């Protein structure tokens, strides 16, 4: 059945995204000898992993790799309600296993926070919600625009265009809120590490940004 | 290598005082410095890493600062527990090197030593060896010196001394042993050790004669 | 709950070989680097050797190169240090400490003594208070233990009856390789001639018990 | 009306561009321990944001996101006079709101200059115009060449080709003039913080380079 | 004969790939003062060289440039047994010559390890095998998915997609095991420098990940 | 006349290339406190400038932007003898003017060497010729492979593939020979600064690598 293959692809694609992307955020100098944080390291690894996962699994399950976009398709009647609940559960499961594997293969002295997205200490969670709302809005708008059948001017790799949308989201808001823009990417390591601080802004944030982006594109700009 | 020198070698302070010790590195090691606290007969305890970060479980009175080659560890409020020996450790590059160690000692008023000299016993003379000991008891501070006088002629190079630690009730105590063969004992008559202290108005010499 | 237990120390002839062990528990031994730190008697700490979590990378101090070999066995969570060609300077108290850069957990310490001489504890030498020494008013007296080996010796006066004013200095290693120390206690001058003062010496390796009379 | 949908897209496209790109240039070390300025970070975030903005909004309003290129189309008779004045006003307003949002979400300790483009202290303002003129000339030439209907050898993503043209402009002129190549990108943060030093070179500069690039290509190289 | 041209293409493609990629990892700071290891430096050189080499030699030999993928085609019956033995031998020879040339042109004071892949000191070799099993799995899956004739939604440069798959593997696992994901890339410098530590994980690892990725795609996802 | 347009396009495209690329190599720390050399910064600016200029001027003159490749076309009989002498002269003049502009606009305290390529102090010029020979070989081979009409598997942006070939060439040989791979790029700053040390290896080197790459593809691999 193609339904079981689509859900399995989402679980597998989302799992690889966590393990590769969160591993790049590991500070190998540790707490006692912190190395300077390389921003292009984190941004490109996160950005290109999505572009790789869409290339790998775009034709099997649609290549969501995000609970936020899955809600957006439901809000625009692109996937069924029963379809979304299996996508979201698989995406949440993929991050939990994906972060668990990383915790297994990382030396204890350099594990740190395991890529868990904290808000900046001087930044209020109210402002942190707004940041998550926007960087996800540009991601979902890009996905809808890149994957629009009615368009005829789309050139180049669609996956790469989606990948670079994620990268600029990381290049902006790593020290604001960690640039989660993926509820599963924040749920996975949080379950493993048991860190649950301001976690609601990482679900309410991207979802509201996705709904605005999907609704604006489908019902205002290109109806 | 990178040589790490501490200053001062030993300092005196009272409970509630604020003191600071300095660790000097031969070359720049930026913020890669560690501090340890060790009490006699016990393993060292980590206090500071990164030269400004406090290890968990350590009271906040300990504070570190500095970068490059100049590092200072400061204690805001001294406590009875705080009297120990502090070392600075380097971990910028291998090999890791510690400091020479700085000892913190309790501060009290200056005390005048009590000097007693004990002639060697006759039972020791049957063994062919003669050892004479003169005692400096209950003197503060640590600074003291012993000079052995033999018939108005100084003798040195064959003396061994041992000094106790801070008294639990906080002076010191010094004992010096002058060892020589029985033949050397028999050819002299008068022995004395000369000790001067900052709490003494004049140097005090205790002398004795054989069989007297 | 993290603790490190050391073993393999004690006396050893110069030029020999030794095996030091550090049993570790309460933490993931495989994923943490292990270090060896020694402290000579009366001196500061001296870092000796380092080993990675898997033992792939080992580093040594300048004086520890060649003679010392550090190896770890993660199956039994034990850290070993092969100490070869021991010299009289090499005596120290060895600590095993974890930490790639800063050591946070230390063991109790294992004492290694490198000395050829081995002489059982001989008799003691009393220090009599002289006639002109006791005339001051604060006469002092004591007994000297000499040429004993190895450490330690405990000196008690009247089986612990006299404890106030008792000073026992740390022992000093003589040039002949033998230890020696003295215990001196001050007493009121008027108490001289009464309240017999006897110092009791117990040297556990030699099982020697000597009681000496102190009289002017 | 499609006219009001194009102006709204232009306002929104640059608002995301200004907010995301100016956020990346924020120095999080503060004024007390200023971290070294990562220059690939600034070039990539600025370069890829334009590529992302063209991907999302290229088929709605043309994806100008710059007053300088908007003037160039008028010179080459690609848009009407009435359309340009609404585009230029929309792009200027988008930057002002885009920078204003960033000022609200950036902690005051790390706000700094808010990405306002100063000429180098050792560099004369006369030399600043020349640097701004050249880097905009290559940008407008790329846009005109990439968006030519008569060409048959154009391959790959048009938005990515435009995006990398901006990136190489930043890799050159960040330390010279700040690498604006976008008059409204300089107008936005300048209004918010009231810093108005050598601001005329950021309007006269890019516009002259844009007119030179558009005029040369449409009337000399490919007439 | 195209058979001999295909093999010589694989030898020459590997030779350029090893020489250029291993050269970028050379630490010019030396042993007396090692410079910080630039991280996007190594990832892009390894990643983009594959994209360049697949573009150059894709139509001549298939552009395997890896003993791991070459085994996967045999498992999926895309090349013959005699086809692979010449490819694997040519790939191994290319790395030996490619790394051998680099040893001649690199000054002795900066040679160091010559890019030989080492597992982290605190990392168990058992976990090192798992990391190689996964980073090669995403690489082989990307190659199989990108080169699927039955697909229709494939857009952009296929070589570039393969190149970015290698980059994210390096963006993750340089400090774990060196991110080899190429048995030939590890065999070459090992022969030259005589370093043979944990070398079996660099052959068993990628091959198991390649066979798993090829079998899953060909026989489960898209049969 | 299309002949005059092609030569002018070669002059202008080649001129802009050094202005942006040589500007990025300027060390703004000065001779007092030099900053660490950002290695990805130099490669991307050099790599992406070529990709940008091939996109801009590929359809007007062919976008050789290199004396080395221009010689290769004559060897492979793709352009005439008269075409080459005007191409090479325009490219040499473009660098001299382009580097001269950079000298005028760069503050004297940070000019330094003006991007002049030098062999490493510990590296023999004999090994310097070999290093430049190989990096130009992979560049010319990529250009010939990407621009082959007989190929049917070429996907993605041709200019981007050529650009990334330059980037990996810079990603390898910055410290070896300066990664010139372009005789015009070396002639320009050398004339302006009057520095002529080991300049022959930057003409003999890349040209031999170009002839080998062009001849091998056109006469052995794809005749």
């Amino acid at each position: 059945q193609a339904f079981w293959k689509a859900v399995t692809a989402e679980f597998l694609a989302m799992l690889i995204f966590v393990l590769l992307s969160l591993g790049s955020t590991i500070n190998w100098g540790g707490t006692e000898k912190p190395l300077p944080v390389d921003m292009v390291l984190i941004s490109l690894c996160f950005g290109l992993s999505i572009a790789t996962m869409v290339q790998c699994f775009g034709h099997i399950s649609g290549g969501h790799i995000n609970p936020a976009v899955t809600v957006a398709m439901v809000c625009t009647r692109k996937i069924s309600i029963a379809k979304s609940v299996f996508y979201i559960a698989a995406q949440c499961l993929g991050a939990i296993i994906g972060a668990g594997i990383l915790y297994l293969v990382t030396p204890p002295s350099v594990v740190g926070g395991l890529g868990v997205t904290m808000v900046h200490g001087n930044l209020t969670a109210g402002h942190g919600l707004l940041v998550e709302l926007i960087i996800t809005f540009q991601l979902v708008f890009t996905i809808f625009a890149s994957c629009d059948s009615k368009r005829t001017d789309v050139t180049g790799s669609i996956a790469l265009a989606i990948g670079f949308s994620v990268a600029i989201g990381h290049l902006f808001a790593i020290n604001y809120t960690g640039a989660s823009m993926n509820p599963a990417r924040s749920f996975g390591p949080a379950v493993i590490m048991g860190n649950w601080e301001n976690h609601w802004i990482y679900w309410v944030g991207p979802i509201i940004g996705a709904v605005l982006a999907g609704g604006l594109y489908e019902y205002v700009f290109c109806p | 290598d990178i040589q790490m020198t501490q200053s001062p070698s030993a300092l005196s302070a009272s409970v509630g005082d604020t003191v600071t010790i300095t660790c000097r590195a031969s070359q720049s090691i930026r913020s890669w410095l560690a501090w340890y606290q060790q009490k006699p007969g016990k393993a060292p305890k980590l206090l500071i890493y990164k030269a400004s970060d406090l290890q968990s479980g350590v009271p906040s009175r300990f504070s570190g600062s500095g970068s490059g080659t100049d590092f200072t560890l400061t204690i805001s409020g001294l406590q009875p527990d705080d009297f120990a020996t502090y070392y600075c450790q380097h971990y910028n590059s291998y090999p890791y090197t510690f400091g020479q160690g700085t000892k913190v000692e309790i501060r009290r008023t200056v005390a005048a030593p009590s000097v007693f000299i004990f002639p060697p016993s006759d039972e020791q003379l049957k063994s062919g060896t003669a050892s004479v000991v003169c005692l400096l008891n209950n003197f503060y501070p640590r600074e003291a010196k012993v000079q052995w006088k033999v018939d108005n002629a100084l003798q040195s190079g064959n003396s061994q001394e041992s000094v106790t630690e801070q008294d639990s009730k906080s002076t010191y105590s010094l004992s010096s042993t002058l060892t020589l063969s029985k033949a050397d004992y028999e050819k002299h008559k008068v022995y004395a050790c000369e000790v001067t202290h900052q709490g003494l108005s004049s140097p005090v010499t205790k002398s004795f004669n054989r069989g007297e | 709950q993290v603790q490190l237990v050391e073993s393999g120390g004690g006396l050893v002839q110069p030029g020999g070989s030794l095996r030091l062990s550090c049993a570790a528990s309460g933490f993931t031994f495989r994923g943490y680097a292990m270090n060896w730190v020694r402290q000579a008697p009366g001196k500061g700490l001296e870092w000796v050797a380092s080993i990675s979590g898997s033992g792939s990378i080992t580093q040594y101090a300048d004086s520890a190169k060649g003679r010392f070999t550090i190896t770890r066995d993660n199956s039994k969570s034990t850290l070993y240090a092969h100490v070869s060609s021991l010299r009289a300077d090499d005596t120290a108290v060895y600590y095993c400490a974890k930490g790639d850069y800063v050591f946070d957990y230390w063991g109790q310490g294992t004492l290694v003594t490198v000395s050829s001489a081995s002489t059982k504890g001989p008799s003691v030498f009393p220090l009599a208070p002289s006639s002109k020494s006791t005339s001051g008013g604060t006469a002092a007296l004591g007994c000297l233990v000499k040429d004993y080996f190895p450490e330690p010796v405990t000196v008690s006066w009247n089986s612990g009856a006299l404890t106030s004013g008792v000073h026992t200095f740390p022992a000093v290693l003589q040039s002949s390789g033998l230890y020696s120390l003295s215990s001196v206690v001050t007493v009121p001058s008027s108490s001289l001639g009464t309240q017999t003062y006897i110092c009791n010496v117990n040297h556990k390796p030699s099982n020697t018990k000597v009681d000496k009379k102190v009289e002017p």
